[PDB]
């Protein structure tokens, strides 16, 4: 992992495994309809997820979701992403590593709002209070 | 390399993710915690390892660790629920005979001193506890130290001095000790080299050196410097400093969340979030303030989902056990 197989050499399972899945609409359609906390529109809606900022492979149970907060200094944009990881939880398979990302240049304090929405022992605790998950489900919860 | 990473027992219990799994000290029992709020003490009977109690009503939320006191009669359990407990067999069954509380949020961690009259916990509230063990029921908080400026991942007491070093989410580690006149404890040194957070941490047998685990994917090997060292490192507060000697990168595609270092054989197992467990050891030639570490064996597919923690056997050399939110423990034997 990380450094990438030298190119000489070919993983010995994938060459057996190479001897329907999940696509990017499919996971669009699971989260675009997902409300605004604030405002009574969705994520689409606002812009904040889009097809294009969505990446998926199925074989390698990855997928990776960049939002656009609706500004710079969003103060909904970990409750946002938040609801995002959520809705992908329950939705996908539990092979499935999901990562959820604000796009680059798009909030003031965007690594930050990244660190906490990939520390899953953070996410793990904040799920375990039962107000944010009922904010939670009341946001994904579509109409 | 020619090394070789072999399964040899699967086991399940728990319902949901496995946060930790801890070896008993004489390596025939361990005990495993996770999302379920139960604690497993597993048993060796003939070939087969299974449950033989099951610790619940403990806690009211998940638990993060569990830790044996090096006598082993003792297990403390690290919760969310802001509390952690100490559990022992005196009636012949284990029961929680004391609970330790004053962290403002989840503790995240545990750990028993070398003697074991002393325990460490630390926690989403940047803090680290140090408490006094003194009886079955009775525990005095020695110091609450506020060095750390995010949540404080992992706590752990190096193995033959009174010395404890934590890891944060701020992406460093803290060294900690009494002073020597009034006997306060204090932070004695900050190390300072990950870009992120600091999952695990894990010394070497003589406490002289220190292998961290980070979210930046790396593991790290740390030297202490003492004043007066040859090597010249400055020891300007007069206290030792450790220095990163070793960086081993792009072994790892996702975060490392557990790193621990055999004092049997001196290998280094990392726990990985993209399912592998990965084994180095130090080459032969190595130099002290640059040493080399190579992965020996790997098994990039050791588990389903991310693995939360490895841990050598104390007593069976080469004996690995692992667990991990596919919600499955593993017993693993490693040869050269
Ligand atoms: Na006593």
């Amino acid at each position: 992992g990380g450094r990438p197989t030298e190119i000489e050499n070919i993983n010995p399972n994938v060459y057996d495994r190479i001897k329907d899945p999940f696509d990017k609409r499919e996971i669009f359609d699971l989260i675009r309809n997902i409300n605004d906390p604030e405002h009574p529109l969705t994520l689409e809606e606002l812009h904040v997820v889009q097809e294009d900022l969505i990446r998926i492979n199925d074989s390698q149970n990855s997928v990776h979701i960049s939002f656009t907060p609706t500004i710079p200094h969003c103060s909904m944009a970990t409750l946002i992403g938040l609801s995002i990881r959520v809705k992908l939880l329950r939705s996908l398979p539990p092979r499935f590593k999901v990562t959820v990302e604000i796009t680059p240049g798009t909030h003031a304090s965007e690594l930050a709002v990244n660190k906490q929405l990939a520390d899953k022992e953070r996410v793990a605790a904040a799920l375990e209070n039962n107000h944010l998950a009922e904010v939670i489900n009341q946001c994904i919860a579509a109409k | 390399g020619r090394g070789r990473l072999i399964l040899e027992h699967t086991l399940q219990g728990h319902k949901g993710r496995i946060w930790g799994v801890a070896w008993h000290p004489k390596g025939n029992v361990f005990a495993s915690c996770g999302e379920d709020k139960a604690i497993r003490i597993w048993s060796l009977t003939g070939n087969t390892w299974s449950t033989k109690t099951i610790l619940s009503d403990g806690h009211k939320r998940t638990i993060r660790e569990i830790r044996w006191s090096p006598c082993g009669q003792y297990l403390a359990s690290a919760s969310f629920d802001a509390t952690t407990a100490i559990w022992s067999k005196s009636s012949g069954e284990f029961e929680c005979n004391a609970t330790l509380e004053g962290h403002e949020n989840e503790v995240k961690s545990v750990s028993w001193s070398r003697s074991g009259g002393l325990l460490a916990t630390c926690s989403r509230d940047k803090s680290v506890w140090i408490w006094e063990v003194a009886g079955d029921d009775e525990f005095e908080c020695a110091a609450v130290l506020n060095p750390h400026t995010q949540d404080v991942k992992r706590v752990v007491w190096h193995p033959t001095k009174d010395i404890l070093a934590s890891a944060s989410y701020d992406n460093t580690i803290k060294m900690f000790a009494e002073e020597p006149i009034d006997n306060d404890w204090d932070c004695t040194a900050t190390l300072t080299s990950h870009t992120s957070t600091v999952w695990g941490i894990d010394f070497d047998a003589d406490g002289e050196r220190l292998v961290s685990c980070s979210d930046d994917t790396t593991i790290k090997i740390w030297r202490a410097y003492h004043p007066g060292n040859t090597a010249g490192v400055a020891t300007p507060d007069q206290q030792t400093v450790w220095k990163c000697v070793c960086t081993v990168s792009g072994q790892h595609s996702r975060a490392i969340y557990d790193v621990s270092w055999c004092k049997l054989t001196g290998l280094i197992a990392t726990a990985c979030g993209d399912d592998g467990i990965r084994i180095f050891k130090e080459s032969s030639d190595s130099k002290p303030d640059e040493p080399t570490f190579e992965q020996i064996t790997a098994e990039e597919g050791a588990h389903d989902q991310d693995v939360n923690s490895v841990q050598w056997n104390p007593v069976v050399a080469g004996q690995l056990i692992s667990c991990s939110d596919d919600g499955t423990i593993k017993i693993w034997k490693v040869t050269e």
